[PDB]
């Protein structure tokens, strides 16, 4: 009956196991971000999400399950992604950055304290809910069904972690992984470049592990000290050490006022126009 | 073939 409660428009997103469609309700007319995936961990956290309510995470509408899926009706967001929307801004500061952050900081932790890990957190998952410049920052694919393909057999028969042994030191998505992830980010949010941007791959991996941080100049230097070290709290090599969401949210930077208000769009929006593959 | 939840 998927069919005929649903009009499927387009493609938003496939991974190995789940797939998200543009969908419009037949009854209503109404659009929904529809995220099928192909069938107790997964239940539960299903359970988790029917319960949970934040404004910076997409909600769950309904759900319908078949022998083989389950279909989550999701809120559709549709004020795009948070680079182009900072290239359409025309003015843009530490502030700015700082308030995103604040959003995606509280949406993560709220997910970590009802037992859901993000993964996998990347630029193009942060979606603003509408068009308005004061809208809310919206995290969408998240959790154990989010779309990656990991390891040899992701796309073959929809089965991650097909990785060598020798490979992973740990199972590859954890709270502090999360938390990491939210520190390149946030560089990246500050200068239009990732951390190490122009080092080898192979190099970049020795520059992780080391975990002695650059903010090279130009780029860097009408940017805060404050910035910096909130950045490097969640950069932190050591997991044990490192910044969780609501350390990193109780930081001056987020939480108190050393957050300039500066305007570094012109170096930010040339670096996000060099360096952004989609540019 | 769904079944609709709640
Ligand atoms: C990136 C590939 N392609 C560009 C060539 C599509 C661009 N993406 C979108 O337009 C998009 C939109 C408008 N919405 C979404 C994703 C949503 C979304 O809007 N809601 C939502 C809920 C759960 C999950 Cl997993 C995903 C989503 C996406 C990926
Ligand atoms: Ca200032």
């Amino acid at each position: 009956n998927i069919r005929k409660t649903f009009i499927f428009m387009e493609v938003l997103g496939s991974g190995a196991f789940s797939e998200v469609f543009l969908v419009k309700q037949r009854l209503t007319g109404k659009l929904f971000a529809l995220k099928c995936i192909k069938k107790s961990s997964l239940e539960n956290e299903i359970a988790v999400l029917k319960k949970i309510k934040h404004e910076n995470i997409v909600t769950l509408e309904d759900i319908y399950e078949s022998t083989t899926h389950y279909y989550l009706v999701m809120q559709l967001v549709s004020g795009g992604e948070l680079f182009d929307r900072i290239l359409e801004r025309g003015v843009y500061t530490e502030k700015d950055a700082s308030l995103v952050i604040q959003q995606v900081l509280s949406a993560v932790k709220y997910l970590h304290e009802n037992g859901i890990v993000h993964r996998d957190l990347k630029p193009e998952n942060l979606l603003y809910l509408t068009p308005e410049e004061n809208s809310k920052i919206m995290i969408t694919d998240f959790g154990l069904s989010k779309m990656e393909q990991n390891g040899i057999m992701s796309t073959a028969c929809g089965t991650p972690g097909y990785v060598a042994p020798e490979v992973l030191a740990q199972k590859p998505y954890s709270k502090a992984v999360d938390c990491w992830s939210i520190g390149v980010i946030t560089y990246i949010l500050l200068c239009g470049y990732p951390p190490f941007y122009e080092e080898t791959e192979s190099k970049l991996f020795e520059k992780i592990k080391e975990g002695y941080y650059e903010f090279e100049s130009p780029f860097w230097d009408d940017i805060s000290e404050s910035a910096k070290d909130f950045i490097c709290h969640l950069l932190e090599k050591d997991p044990n050490e490192r910044y969780t969401c609501e350390k990193a949210l109780s930081h001056p930077w987020i939480d108190g006022n050393t957050a300039l208000h500066r305007d570094i769009y012109p170096s930010v929006s040339l670096q996000i126009q060099k360096n952004f593959a989609k540019s | 073939g769904v079944s609709k939840f709640a």
